[PDB]
RNA sequence: UUCUUAGACCGCACCAAGACGAACUACAGCGAAGGCAUUCUUCAAGGAUACCUUCCUCAAUCAAGAACCAAAGUGUGGGGAUCGAAGAUGAUUAGAGACCAUUGUAGUCCACACUGCAAACGAUGACACCCAUGAAUUGGGGACUCAGCACGUUAUCUGACUUCUUCACGCGAAAGCUUUGAGGUUACAGUCUC
């Protein structure tokens, strides 16, 4: 895998109509400088999170919603 | 019957012309007169704000250097094609009226 | 190498023609000449299933495999040219534009120059549709 | 592969360029009798103007350049106009509606031979005092406005060369003065040439073609 | 369904053939109506305006009669790119030339003949008089080199199209109509016709 942390910078809004999935932003506090244009990725969540909330990321370059 | 359409949905006025060109669909090729179809008009970006960074990193004589071109066009579309993507909608008596002439 | 040894230490600029519609997305491969070429990918190689060879997904996945194909070809500057799709078509590309972008240059190839070059009719045919349209 | 039989070449641009290698390209090997030379002739190959030029890149990287190949020789690719472009979307940044659109085309015979479709657009502008929500305009004051245009582009470039012909499109002289002198009939937001098409060609001549790049690299 | 190693798709260059003239193009214009949009040249017109020119009642409206008339249709010849009734094939469905998808004939174009059948609508016949509120637009008129010019602003006027989503009176069953009438009509009569 890669396991590349990430810091929930802000709720971005709520995406979805289950009930079940958000979409929220993470940022990069995996970078120890190497050069990130990207910089703050969209990634959809699956259940409940909160502001400063650390996950791995096993992808990168998300736009999450896209047009489809 | 009814005259609910003062304009019967036209640009055109009465005892002027009574016939303008048929105009095509960019949605599903219906034809209407100009004055009756629903014109608007895009400024559509080239590039998300997301991706827009990433590829001004690796430009050197665009994005920074250059702003970047946009995609115009013209979109003339049919009544229910309107109507069904929700970009025109139905309004109660006292606004149907109003109009915004040409001007966003 | 196969590619620059004449042009060697010096950026090349090739040239990229992206095709998005709702059917498939094509990536190809020009020099400035457009009378020799070195490869065309097409979304449908990449992913299966008719649908999902339109997606965003399709061309990032295609677009790693022009880079692959360019650095032996001594290519390293990429021009661009979009395109939507036909004079009897829409103006709009496919979900495929953007997505392809994006992928080249987060894979190191420089891009500049980006253009839209495109098929939009003074004036055409018939338009394909009725009177009543599609319904 | 198919690159065991590619080689490189390079483009050779006129000394009215001020970049001469502007492009590196690739074609085919000789592989026999077909003769790799004869393919190459005719090949088109686009720039755009800014990067081609260093004069006149601010004013438009918005213009295109594109031209033929007359003669191979050496390595190099020894060439000569064959279009110049404005791009699509250059136009419609310019664009308002309710401003008149006007056109034009002039067929443009230099000295030599060469002989060019100018296409030429054109719009109104609203006076700095208005009212209106028009900026519509006469009949009278459209084909009078082409009128001049015809006049003052067939007059120039009818003793002036191809070659020197094509400085003046891409450093933009000509538009100064159309755009000036066109202006008291009525006032324009700009004048522009849209396209620029080489109609006739007239002969291959080893001398002029030679000459027109000056010392090849 | 359909097309592909007999190299499709794709890119560039060039050529062929036929249609069309985007955006700009509008609560804009012209035409009796139906209708009419690239550029240059050319032929005969039409409306508006300006005039201390000319004529002097030559008018208005209409059974009869005559001319014009969207698209689809019919005859003959030319053309046939695109789209496309019929037909064919694949789906969708319980059933489906269905609506959808791939095709395809007549037709779609032009010339010369017919047809005169449309929601040909402003569902508002034609001519004439009177009738108020505000802001615009379209033409004309008034206060070197296609050049004693062109545009704009202030104000005025005549002629057209319409908006007040602060239209006055009034009318109407109401919706609505308003010098642009369905108003000036039981206080019932300007004129003609269907």
């Amino acid at each position: 895998d890669q396991a590349q942390v990430g810091l929930i910078i802000k709720v971005l809004g709520r995406t979805g109509s289950r009930g079940n999935v958000t979409q929220v932003r993470v940022r990069l506090m995996a970078e120890e400088g190497s050069p990130d244009a990207n910089r703050t990725i969209v990634r959809n969540v699956k259940g409940p999170c909160k502001e400063g909330d650390m996950l791995s990321l096993m992808e990168t370059e998300r736009e999450a919603r896209r047009l489809r | 019957m009814t005259t609910k359409r003062r304009n019967h949905g036209r640009a055109k006025p009465p005892c002027s012309r009574g016939r303008t060109r048929p105009v095509h669909c960019f949605n599903c090729g219906r034809l209407a007169p100009k004055d009756k179809a629903v014109g608007r008009f895009v400024v559509r970006r080239m590039l998300d704000q997301a991706s827009a960074r990433d590829v001004a990193e690796a430009s050197n004589v665009y994005g920074a250097g250059f702003p970047m071109p946009k995609l115009y066009m013209k979109q003339r579309f049919c009544i229910a094609c309107a109507i069904h993507s929700r970009t025109v909608r139905a309004r109660p008596t006292d606004m149907r009226k109003r109009r915004f002439t040409t001007k966003v | 190498f196969y590619g620059s040894s004449a042009a060697k230490d010096e950026l090349v600029y090739g040239v990229v023609h992206i095709y998005a519609s709702f059917n498939d997305t094509f990536v190809h491969v020009t020099d400035m000449s457009g009378r020799e070429t070195f490869c065309k990918i097409t979304g449908g190689m990449k992913v299966k299933a008719d649908r999902d060879e339109s997606s965003p997904y399709a061309a990032m996945m295609a677009a790693q495999d022009v880079v692959a194909r360019c650095k032996e070809c001594g290519i390293n500057a990429l021009h661009v040219k979009m395109r939507a799709t036909g004079g009897v078509g829409t103006r709009s590309p496919g979900p495929g534009a953007q997505a392809a972008l994006r992928a080249l240059a987060r894979a190191g190839m420089k891009i500049g120059r980006i253009e839209d070059v495109t098929p939009i009719p003074t004036d055409s045919t018939r338009r394909k549709g009725s009177r009543r349209g599609r319904r | 592969e198919t690159m065991s039989r590619k080689e490189w070449y390079d483009v050779v641009a006129p000394k009215n360029f001020e970049v001469r290698q502007f492009g590196k390209t690739i074609c085919n090997k000789t592989q026999g009798t077909k003769i790799a030379a004869d393919y190459l002739r005719g090949r088109v190959y686009e720039s755009n103007l800014a990067d081609l030029n260093k004069t006149q890149g601010d004013d438009d990287a918005y213009r295109k350049v594109k031209f033929v190949v007359q003669e191979v020789q050496g390595r190099n690719l020894l060439t000569q106009f064959h279009s110049m472009e404005m791009t699509s979307d250059r136009v419609y940044f310019l664009l308002r509606k309710w401003c008149t659109t006007i056109e034009a085309a002039v067929e443009a015979k230099t000295a030599d031979g060469y002989t060019l479709r100018l296409f030429v657009i054109a719009f109104t502008k609203k006076q700095s005092n208005q009212l209106s929500k028009n900026c519509y305009a006469k009949t009278r004051l459209v084909k009078w406005v082409r009128h001049r245009i015809t006049n003052l582009i067939r007059q120039r470039l009818s003793k002036v060369n191809i070659n020197e012909a094509v400085t003046l499109l891409t450093r933009n002289i000509l538009r100064d003065r159309l755009a000036k002198r066109c202006n008291p009939i009525v006032p324009l937001r700009d004048l522009r040439i849209r396209k620029v098409k080489v109609v006739r060609t007239p002969r291959f001549d080893a001398q002029a073609l030679l000459n027109a790049h000056g010392e090849i690299p």
